[PDB]
């Protein structure tokens, strides 16, 4: 239950809403994530993916 | 046993033929004694607390 | 009417309130539900069950 | 006392024994942790054999489950009561009213 | 070393709303720092904050806790339970004893206490009793200390007073003098630039401690604990305690294992006879010049040594080893 | 004991709680302290672990090292009703359990 | 009567730039909130130099195309994002990047300049495909503080990494002193690139964060 509704938060593709396809490589989004301005259900948005 | 015989012998004997039946509070357990109460037979020599 | 004894002494009107982590001081994403429940200790409990 | 309540549990203490609920009404004398005195005062009894009604109340001792049932003072001294109402309080509960 | 700009915090205004609630803002600051301190500066005071409590309480006729007393519409407990909520001040002491006398009717607040010269109370319209008759009369001595953080009653087992009298109840100790914090950033309109803002940090404290050397105390304790985050030498423990005793661990105990006379145990004192290793390689021709130690009491010594499996006045030139 | 929920334990570990865990591998503390030193003797060991002498813990964290405590629980319909993990020592009186198994 | 030092301490170094240190001896709480408080310094509070503009000529948008090149505009810039950049002494430095052929563009084909100092000369930025192929471009890199997006004729914006420091977790995970009992010790785990290793790092962060609230302090006793 309790990790489940955490994996699925961490999906769930909400439109713009401090969105926007700024892209990057990875972990460095994690900084993105913290240092706010982007949301983090957006956008979608694109990365590069190894 | 000769061993504890003897070990009794290098520490003072006073081996006395009682044994020890006190009661103890349970290991684990702690608090403050409220109120003791004994209730002595009929036709026994009442206590000095009693 | 429970909505109705929400104003009066003013709180908002949905339940719902924004919260803040309090080790990070990040606000969490969703307003959360903040209410007071009567609560109670049961028996059973630990110490005895171990 | 319990916030969000059903207005039941002012019974459930007042019908338990837990709680001392006054025999007559009248007005508190003396008040203590020990003890609760009160002087009859409105219509006492067919001789005038003396007011007063003297409560013990049951202090701190064990239950059947090892749980503290002791009794407090919700009342204060020089205090007017009617008959039926809390003057000293049980374990868990407010003033007549139940908390769990 | 040549790099970097960044700006400093200082105190500006300090509401004192009241005697409780306080308000410290610190304006010059920046975007990310006033979001970063104010949880750092939050927890350290809503924890890592000094402030005084009530540790031990002694009534007299009053045993354990749990009882009651004649003209004392409140029972101990709650009694004990009042005297929780006691907002001290001690001057320059770790250590006070306020002696509390009240007699006759009427309700006994935090004013009925003894007025020390060094104790500052906060609120003496504090609840503690509530006396009924006018032949009912108290007096506890009660006792506060400083420290920090909860610590109730319940960790110190037995580890203060050896005998500690039956009177003496034991109270838990709230230390901690600040009941909320909060903080709001807000943007600060400083007279200057524009990209700044002013960390607002909302404070409700018991009186017993202000705002000043409450922020400046707190902050210092983030500075010493950064303090380790400069250099990471990595330094590691030594460690391998020694583990073999040369003697019999007993010659460790003190003279007061030997349960003896008080006479004795006195004489023991004076002649500076603390541990049992001095008294097991002291001679009777030594015992017998100690004052006030005749016939009586050096058969009292030889018997409580003797039992214990040792002797008196033997050899062991190894006297101590080796920390 | 009652079971209770541990986050920041791994997948092979639970909580198992100071006071518990001490009795429980008492044969094995009394061994190990008689080894090392400390205890003169065996019956010096069980008055040094009565005596919960501090060095007596990290002993404890010695023992319980690499040594499996298995779990049960009452209703043991399968395999999976008994499993085994790495004791760590926990501050309480209440077992600790992986939020997985 | 006060407080404690943290006393064991370990640190390794799972390579140059990813590290993981931890901190035994500290009290409730001061391991996360000195664990906020280095993550939220190292995440933008911290200096480094990245590119901020870029001008590449024919190309005028990011929504244009290049030729001869296997990588649109956008993977390039997304490139450019990865270069670590350490400057000698300055807080603006333009860099002119010329190169034709076949073959991986790398940053050894940037003008080599005597202040701007390259971290990684291998890191592939772009992809010519043709002999007849050929990229010139202008790279300004700046001396910022954090992370700056693109919220801020023939200037494209980039995302500017004003941080050496590319991502920062910590655990709690509590500590079980030999004397007391309700102890933690933080964990940090450090993700860095090349402008500065994590041991000045983080004693970089904590120094910023030195600088602050130290006006509180005093001495004497």
């Amino acid at each position: 239950q309790d990790v489940v509704l955490g994996l699925y938060y961490m999906t769930r593709d909400c439109v713009n809403a401090k969105g926007e396809g700024m892209v990057l490589t990875g972990p460095k989004e994690a900084e993105r994530l913290y240092r706010s301005g982007l949301a983090s259900l957006h956008a979608r948005v694109k990365v590069r993916i190894t | 046993t000769p061993e504890e015989k003897l070990l009794r012998a290098i520490f003072g004997e006073k081996a006395s033929d009682v044994k020890d039946s006190s009661l103890r509070v349970p290991n684990g357990v702690s608090g403050t004694v409220i109120d003791v109460q004994v209730f002595t037979r009929d036709g026994v020599e009442k206590d000095k607390r009693a | 009417e429970i909505k109705e004894l929400l104003k009066l002494g003013d709180l908002p009107t949905s339940g719902q309130i924004r919260l803040y982590d309090g080790r990070t001081g990040e606000q969490f994403e969703r307003p959360v539900t903040v209410g007071y429940m009567y609560m109670l200790k049961l028996n059973h409990l630990v110490d005895d069950k171990m | 006392k319990p916030l969000v309540g059903t207005g039941m549990e002012r019974a459930v203490a007042v019908d338990s024994g837990v709680t001392a609920v006054a025999k007559r009404g009248g007005v508190v004398q003396y008040v203590d942790a020990s003890r609760i005195v009160i002087k009859v005062n409105e219509d006492e009894m067919y001789p005038g054999e003396a007011g007063i009604d003297i409560y013990n109340l049951t202090k701190y001792t064990r239950s059947n489950q090892n749980t503290c049932i002791n009794q407090m003072p919700c009342v204060s001294l020089g205090e007017p009561v009617e008959r039926g109402d809390v003057l000293a309080d049980g374990p868990s509960t407010d003033l007549g009213e139940l908390a769990l | 070393g040549s790099v970097t700009e960044f700006l400093k915090p200082r105190l500006v205004d300090i509401e004192q709303v009241s005697s409780t609630h306080a308000k410290v803002t610190l304006e010059p600051l920046e975007r990310g720092f006033g979001h970063t301190l104010g949880n750092a500066l939050r927890r350290i005071l809503l924890s890592s904050m000094p402030g005084c409590a009530v540790t031990e309480v002694e009534i007299d006729g009053v045993l354990h806790e749990y009882s009651t007393k004649e003209g004392v519409q409140e029972d101990i407990l709650e009694i004990l339970l009042n005297l929780k909520g006691l907002a001290v001040r001690v001057q320059g002491k770790d250590e006070v004893i306020l002696t509390l006398n009240k007699s006759g009717i009427g309700p006994v607040t935090a004013a009925d206490i003894t007025h020390d010269g060094d104790v500052e109370i906060v609120k003496p319209q504090h609840v503690i009793c509530h006396l009924t008759d006018e032949n009912a009369s108290i007096s506890m001595r009660i006792k506060v200390q400083r420290g920090r953080g909860y610590v109730p009653a319940s960790t110190r087992i037995h580890s203060e007073e050896d005998e500690r009298p039956i009177g003496r109840l034991l109270v838990d100790a709230c230390y901690s003098p600040v009941e909320r914090i909060a903080y709001n950033v807000e943007a600060a309109r400083v007279e200057q630039r524009t990209d700044l803002d002013k960390l607002v940090i909302e404070m409700e404290t018991n009186g017993t401690i202000d705002p000043e050397e409450a922020i400046r105390r707190a902050a210092t304790i983030l500075a010493e604990q950064l303090e380790a985050f400069v250099d990471l030498r990595d330094v590691r423990q030594p460690e391998v305690k020694e583990e073999k005793p040369e003697f019999d661990p007993i010659l460790l105990r003190p003279v007061d294992d030997l349960e003896l006379t008080v006479r004795s145990a006195n004489c023991l004192k004076a002649e500076a006879i603390h541990y049992i290793g001095d008294l097991v390689q002291r001679t009777e021709v030594e015992l017998l010049k100690t004052p006030n130690l005749g016939k009586k009491s050096l058969t009292e010594i030889k018997d409580v040594l003797a039992s214990r499996g040792l002797s008196l006045g033997m050899r062991l030139e190894n006297w101590p080893p080796a920390s | 004991s009652v079971i209770t929920v541990g986050p920041y334990l791994r997948l092979h570990q639970c909580g198992l709680p100071k006071k518990m865990a001490l009795e429980l591998f008492k044969p094995f503390i009394y061994g190990k302290l008689e080894l090392r030193g400390l205890a003169t003797t065996i019956k010096a060991a069980k008055k040094m672990v009565e005596r919960e002498e501090a060095v007596v813990w990290d002993i404890l964290d010695e023992v319980i090292r690499e040594h499996p405590v298995l779990l049960n629980r009452a209703p043991t319909l399968h395999r999976l009703g008994i499993q085994a993990f790495e004791p760590v020592l926990i501050e309480g009186k209440a077992i600790q359990l992986h939020p997985l198994v």
